[PDB]
RNA sequence: GCACGGAGGCGAAGAACCAUGGAUUUCCGAAUGAGAAUCUCUAACAAUUGCUUCGCGCAAUGAGGAACCCCGAGAACUGAAACAUCUCAGUAUCGGGAGGAACAGAAAACGCAAUGUGAUGUCGUUAGUAACCGCGAGUGAACGCGAUACAGCCCAAACC
RNA sequence: ACUCGUACGGUCACUGAAUCCUGCCCAGUGCAGGUAUCUGAACACCUCGUACAAGAGGACGAAGGACCUGUCAACGGCGGG
RNA sequence: GCUUUACUGCAGGCUGUCGCUGAGGACUCUCACUCCGGGAGGAGGACACCGAUAGCCGGGCA
C-alpha cells in the first residue's frame, strides 16, 4: 500500500493548492522572523530528506536557510570596457540559489558535511532550503553502512567544490551524452566554457 | 568627469557631517501611560547648538530630567504638564483631540506617539484649524493644510527664538560660526565657476550655464543639477 | 491545527488512551504514522489517533480525509508522548491505531460513537 | 622617544652584531663585518 | 661545525660521525583567557559546531604547502591593419576548498541505425572535419577507432 | 549622510555690500501642467495559421510624443528693410 | 582629458505587466506585507516595498 510518506510528497507536488498552502501562509510569517540558518530538530519534508540519505540518528543534522531572491547583485565597472562587459542589470549569476544556501549551512556548522539540500518553498524577496548535514566524527556515523562514505578525508568540504548534488547538476554533469562534452570531467579541465 | 558636491555629500564624511557629539538632545514628547497625571518643573533654559533657539530643562515629578522644545514664554519655576487631561496652556502638551481650535501649536507629531516632527524650528508654529473624531487638520508653517490623527501629540504656543532671520549675518564670519554648528559644507563655488570636469555647468571662456537649468525629475544624480523639477522660473508672469 | 477540525474534551481524550492501553495489552495496536497509514489503507483498523503538537503537520495531514473515504473512525490526543506512552512506546507516536480492539470493543465502540456526534 | 622593553632588546642586538669580526677567526680562516651598522648613516628598523 | 687561532678539554667507562627511536624544545606566530609592533594584565578549546553525563565532559574547524586539482569572480592592452558583434580569453588577476594526487564514474548513454557498442579519466586519431562567425578576422567539438587501465556497487519505497 | 535636523528648515542653482533700478520676447530648446482626438510596448484576450509551437493580424492602451497652456532673476534673443 | 541634438551602449528615473497576493471599469473587507507605538494598540493594505520584464527619458557613465 501506499507508504505515509506519499503523502508528504504529494502534498508537495503542489505546495499553493490544501491544507499546504495554508501552512506555507502560516509558516512563512515565523521563518522570516529567524535568521539566515536556523537549525532544526526534524526535516519540512521527511519524504525528501529520508529519500536524500536523511535518518533519525546522531550525528544527523537539518538546517533551514534563507537566501535573497532575484539575479545577481553586482557593481558597475569603474575602469572602460566594451559594451559587451558593461552589462549590469540582467547578468545572472552561475551557482544557483540552492548551491549558495548549501554552502552558508555549511560555514554555520564547520565541523559537518553537507549531504544534501530541498526547497522548502519561496516568498516575493526570498528562497528558503533545508540542508542535511552530517557528522563525520561522531561514531554513531562511523559505523553506518549508508553513511560512513562521507568520512572520508576528501570528502571535507565537498560542498565548497561542488560535490553536491545540487553541485553537480549546476555544473552540467547530469546528462551522460551529448551536451556534456564540456562539462565532464570538470568544468575547469574542459577550459570554463560550460 | 568627477562626482559633483552633491554626490561627495551622501557618502557622509566628516567634512559633511553634523557636530552630533556637541548636540544636547532630541526634543521628543514623553511617553505617558495615560490619566496626565505627569507634570514637571522648569529647571532652566538652555541653548541648543543643533536648532540656534533655546531649549527648557524640566524635572518630572517622577524623577526624569529632560529637556523640552521650549515655546515662547517659558521660564525657570513654571510647571509643564503633559497628558491627555493637561491644562490648556503655553508649554504644556497633549493630542490635537484635546486641543481647542483657532490655538497656534508646535512640536507636532506625524504619527501618535513619534515625538513630534512638525513646527520646531525658531518662532514658528502649526495652528489647529478643523477637529473632528477621525481627522485633525492643522495648517503648518509652509502654508499647506495637513490632516492629522487627532491622536497627535502637540505643544501649545509658538516655538522659541522667533524674530532670529530678521537679523543679516553682516559678514562672511558669522555665516561661519553658524554653519560649524551644522551638517553642512560652506562656503559655496557656483556651478559656473567650475571645471567642466567638476559640473554640468562648469568649463566654457566666460561663465554661463551651457544650457538650460530647468532639470527633469528623471535627472540621474550627477546631473540633477540647478532649478529641478521647476514648475516655473523667475518672478514675472 | 490546519488538520484538527474538531475539540475533543480532556476526558474523553482520557477514555481513548485507556482503551488503547488495554488494547495493547489484549488486542492489536499499530505504532507509527505509517503503518497506522496503511492499516487505514488495508482497512485493518478501528480507531486511530492522532497527536496535535505534530511538527511538521505534513506528516500527519492524510489521516483525516484518508479515515473519511475510509469510514475509519479517529481522534485527537494533545500531546505526542502520551500517545506513544498509551501505545506502549518509549518514546513518542505521532499517529497511533487499534487494529481490533481487545476487551475494549465496547468503549471504543462509544468513543467512536462520542465522536461522530461531536462532529 | 620612548622605548618599549621589546624595542630596547632589539636596538641592544643591533648594537652588539656592530662589533668587529674578532682577530683569530682571521688567523684561523687565514684572512670583514659586512653588517655594520653606523647610528648616522644608516637606518635602523621600526 | 663552516673556520688552517690561542688556551683548554673530551675519547678504550669505545668519543667523533651515521641510522632509527626518545628527551628538552623560550616568546611571537591559525594563535585560542584579555590585551599588546615578539610584551603585559587577571584561570581560560577564544570563536563557530556536533555529541552531551548539559560540565568545554568528549570531539571537530581555523593556518601552511612549489605547482598540480575542484568550485566560484573575471579584465584590458591585442587581433580584425579603424571599430562596436567577434578576438585576445574563461587567459591575467581575485574569493573559497580538498588531496597526494584531484575531478569524473556504472546510462532516463550511444544512434559507424544495428541481428551493433556497453561506467569513467587519459593518450593517439577521428579533424581544423561537423558546427559557429560584421558568414569578416577568427573560433572549433563529438560518436567511433587504436591504446592505457579496468570493477563494480549502496540507498529511498513496497513487505516487515 | 543630511538628521539629537522639520519650512524662521535644508537641499539645488544663479547674481554678488549699501543705494537707484532691473524694459520687450514663450517662436526654438528646457522644465512643469493639461489633454477630446491621434500616436504609443509587453503580458493577458480575440481571429488566422500549426492535431501543438514558431508566425501573421486584431482589440485594449500606461508613461512618453503629437496638440494646448504656464514659465526668461530658464537656456537664450532684442536684426535687415 | 573634455564636449555635444556624433555612433553605440550602460547606470538611473518615470510608466505598464507578471510574481509576492488574500476574502467579499467602478467598490468593500482583512489575513499576508509596510509604518507608528515601550506595550496594549493605532495607521495603511493586497497597494506599497522587493524579484522579473516591457515602453519612454537617459554625456550621470563607458
Ligand atoms: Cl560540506
Ligand atoms: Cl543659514
Ligand atoms: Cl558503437
Ligand atoms: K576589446
Ligand atoms: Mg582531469
Ligand atoms: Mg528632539
Ligand atoms: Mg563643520
Ligand atoms: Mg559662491
Ligand atoms: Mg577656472
Ligand atoms: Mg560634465
Ligand atoms: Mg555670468
Ligand atoms: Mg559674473
Ligand atoms: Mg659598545
Ligand atoms: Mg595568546
Ligand atoms: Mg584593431
Ligand atoms: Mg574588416
Ligand atoms: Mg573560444
Ligand atoms: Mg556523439
Ligand atoms: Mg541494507
Ligand atoms: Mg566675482
Ligand atoms: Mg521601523
Ligand atoms: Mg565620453
Ligand atoms: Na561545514
Ligand atoms: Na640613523
Ligand atoms: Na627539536
Ligand atoms: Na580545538
Ligand atoms: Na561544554
Ligand atoms: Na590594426
Ligand atoms: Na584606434
Ligand atoms: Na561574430
Ligand atoms: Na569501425
Ligand atoms: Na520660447
Ligand atoms: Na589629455
Ligand atoms: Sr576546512
Ligand atoms: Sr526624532
Ligand atoms: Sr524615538
Ligand atoms: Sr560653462
Ligand atoms: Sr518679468
Ligand atoms: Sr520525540
Ligand atoms: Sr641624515
Ligand atoms: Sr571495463
Ligand atoms: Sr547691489
Ligand atoms: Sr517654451
Amino acid at each position: 500500500a501506499r507508504s505515509a510518506y506519499s503523502y508528504i510528497r504529494d502534498a508537495w507536488e503542489n505546495p499553493g493548492d490544501g491544507q499546504l498552502a495554508e501552512l506555507q501562509w502560516q509558516r512563512q510569517q515565523e521563518w522570516r522572523n529567524e535568521g539566515a540558518v536556523e537549525r532544526i530538530e526534524r526535516p519540512t519534508r521527511l519524504d525528501k530528506a529520508r529519500s536524500q540519505g536523511y535518518k533519525a540518528k546522531q550525528g544527523v543534522i537539518v538546517a533551514r536557510v534563507s537566501v535573497r531572491k532575484g539575479s545577481a547583485r553586482k557593481r558597475r565597472h569603474k575602469a572602460g570596457r566594451r559594451s559587451k562587459r558593461q552589462g549590469v542589470t540582467r547578468i545572472t549569476r552561475r551557482k544557483d540559489i540552492q548551491r549558495v544556501a548549501e554552502e552558508r549551512a555549511s560555514r554555520t556548522f564547520p565541523n559537518l558535511r553537507v549531504l544534501n539540500s530541498y526547497s522548502v518553498g519561496q516568498d516575493g524577496r526570498q528562497k528558503w532550503h533545508e540542508v542535511i548535514l552530517i557528522d563525520p566524527n561522531h561514531p554513531a556515523i562511523q559505523n553506518d553502512d549508508d553513511l560512513s562514505w562521507i568520512c572520508a578525508d576528501d570528502q571535507a568540504d565537498r560542498v565548497f567544490r561542488g560535490l553536491t548534488g545540487a553541485g553537480r547538476r549546476n555544473r552540467g554533469l547530469s546528462g551522460k551524452g551529448k551536451g556534456s562534452e564540456k562539462t565532464r570531467p570538470s568544468l575547469r579541465s574542459n577550459g570554463g566554457k560550460a | 568627469g568627477r562626482r559633483i558636491q552633491g554626490q561627495r555629500r551622501g557618502r557622509g564624511t566628516s567634512t559633511f557631517r553634523a557636530p552630533s557629539h556637541r548636540y544636547k538632545a532630541d526634543l521628543e514628547h514623553r511617553k505617558v501611560e495615560d490619566g496626565d497625571v505627569i507634570a514637571g518643573t522648569v529647571v532652566d533654559i538652555e541653548h541648543d547648538p543643533a536648532r540656534s533657539a533655546p531649549v527648557a530643562a524640566v524635572e518630572f515629578e517622577d524623577g526624569d530630567r529632560r529637556l523640552i522644545l521650549a515655546p515662547e514664554g517659558v521660564g525657570v519655576g513654571d510647571e509643564l504638564q503633559v497628558g491627555v487631561s493637561a491644562e490648556i496652556a503655553p508649554g504644556n502638551t497633549l493630542p490635537l483631540a484635546e486641543i481647542p481650535e483657532g490655538v497656534p501649536v508646535c512640536n507636532v507629531e506625524s504619527s501618535p506617539g513619534d515625538g513630534g516632527k512638525f513646527a520646531r524650528a525658531s518662532g514658528v508654529n502649526a495652528q489647529l484649524l478643523t477637529h473632528d473624531r477621525n481627522v485633525a487638520v492643522v495648517k503648518l508653517p509652509s502654508g499647506e493644510m495637513k490632516r492629522l490623527d487627532p491622536q497627535c501629540r502637540a505643544t501649545i504656543g509658538v516655538v522659541a527664538g522667533g524674530g532670529r532671520t530678521d537679523k543679516p549675518f553682516v559678514k562672511a564670519g558669522n555665516k561661519h560660526h553658524k554653519m560649524k554648528a551644522r551638517g553642512t559644507k560652506w562656503p559655496n563655488v557656483r556651478g559656473v565657476a567650475m571645471n567642466a570636469v567638476d559640473h554640468p555647468f562648469g568649463g566654457g571662456g566666460r561663465q554661463h550655464p551651457g544650457k538650460p537649468k530647468s532639470i527633469s525629475r528623471n535627472a540621474p544624480p550627477g546631473r540633477k543639477v540647478g532649478d529641478i523639477a521647476s514648475k516655473r522660473t523667475g518672478r514675472g508672469g | 491545527p490546519v488538520y484538527v477540525d474538531f475539540d475533543v474534551p480532556a476526558d474523553l481524550e482520557d477514555d481513548a488512551l485507556e482503551a488503547l492501553e488495554v488494547a495493547r495489552d489484549t488486542g492489536a495496536v499499530k505504532k507509527g504514522t505509517n503503518e497506522t497509514t496503511k492499516s487505514i489503507e488495508r482497512g485493518s483498523a478501528e480507531l486511530v489517533f492522532v497527536a496535535e503538537d505534530v511538527q511538521p503537520e505534513e506528516i500527519v495531514m492524510h489521516i483525516p480525509e484518508l479515515a473519511d473515504e475510509k469510514g475509519v473512525p479517529f481522534i485527537f490526543v494533545e500531546q505526542q508522548d502520551d500517545l506513544g506512552h498509551a501505545a506502549g512506546l518509549e518514546v513518542g507516536s505521532a499517529a497511533a491505531a487499534v487494529t481490533d480492539a481487545g476487551e475494549a470493543d465496547a468503549d471504543v465502540e462509544d468513543i467512536a460513537d462520542k465522536v461522530e456526534e461531536l462532529r | 622617544g620612548k622605548k618599549s622593553k621589546a624595542t630596547k632588546k632589539r636596538l641592544a642586538k643591533l648594537d652588539n652584531q656592530n662589533s668587529r669580526v674578532p682577530a683569530w677567526v682571521m688567523l684561523k680562516t687565514d684572512r670583514r663585518n659586512h653588517k655594520r651598522r653606523h647610528w648616522r648613516r644608516n637606518d635602523t628598523d621600526e
